[PDB]
Formats: structure tokens, sequence, C-alpha cells
């Protein structure tokens, strides 16, 4: 967010002496999956927390439940209770109104 | 007592002038640290 491509790769050459502060503004500028709450594509095998946004299918998913879950193999988001989306929801609802 | 110079005609000293050369040179400066972070080239960071 501080910085761009252009400016990091301007701190890391050959005849360049690094210090802590490069690495500060490299963590600083990239996105921390972590922190930031955000896990990409729906992997099982991982742990999530409360609030990780994931993309499955066609949709992105927040987690519901508040204790850290490990993500089933059979367990997958749309067939579990701990994800949650609107795009599915709403879905849902505009195909009733379309049906009726 | 009362200051003055030395001279070859009445000691037999005088003042000792040599040339300087570039290529010559030897440097006595130690560096603090070696192979650490914040004190080497990027190039030189074996990743020990």
């Amino acid at each position: 967010n501080l910085r761009k491509r252009n400016e990091l790769k301007s701190l890391f050459k050959n005849k360049s002496r690094l210090s802590e502060t490069y690495f500060v503004e490299l963590i600083d500028s990239t996105l921390n999956k972590r922190d930031d709450r955000f896990h990409g594509i729906w992997k099982p095998g991982q742990t999530y927390q409360k609030g990780d946004v994931v993309y499955y299918n066609h949709s992105l998913w927040e987690m519901q439940s508040e204790n850290e879950i490990c993500a089933k193999e059979e367990q997958t988001p749309g067939i579990s209770t701990d994800w949650k989306s609107l795009l599915k929801e709403l879905e849902q609802k505009v195909d009733k109104l379309q049906h009726e | 007592s009362v200051i003055t110079s030395v001279s070859p005609k009445t000691s037999n000293q005088d003042h000792m002038i040599e040339e300087f050369i570039e290529q010559a040179i030897v440097f006595n400066n130690q560096k603090l640290e070696s192979g650490v972070l914040g004190y080497e080239s990027l190039n030189d960071l074996e990743l020990g």
C-alpha cells in the first residue's frame, strides 16, 4: 500500500547494503493473508479463524464459527453450516421470484 | 628554553619529506561486524 514494485525493486541491488528497514517496507507493502483476512481458494487441510474470506465455486464465503476449524475433505463451503455467502441467498430468492 | 629549527650545519638532522603514492596505500581500519544483516552488501549474504 505504501510502495510499488518499481519502488521496492530499488532497494535490492548487488552493490547495495541491506538492513532491517527494507524488510519493514517489504512486509508492510504486500498482502498478509492472515492479518487482512483473505486466503484465496479453499483448500482442505488448513485451519481457519472467525472472519476469514475464501473463494469457492463462483462465490466468496465468510466463516461464521468463532472457534478455529480444520478444513475437512468432505466439508465444503455450501455443505456445512460454518460458511456463508450472499450470492447464494440472493440467487435462490431471485430464482423463487422467477418461478413465481 | 626557546624553540628553534633543526639544521644540517648546526646539527646533523633535517626535515624528512617523502612522496605519497596512491597504489601503494594500505588502510588500517577494521570492520566492527561481519556476515550479519546491516553490515554487508546483498552480494555477500551467504544465507547460513
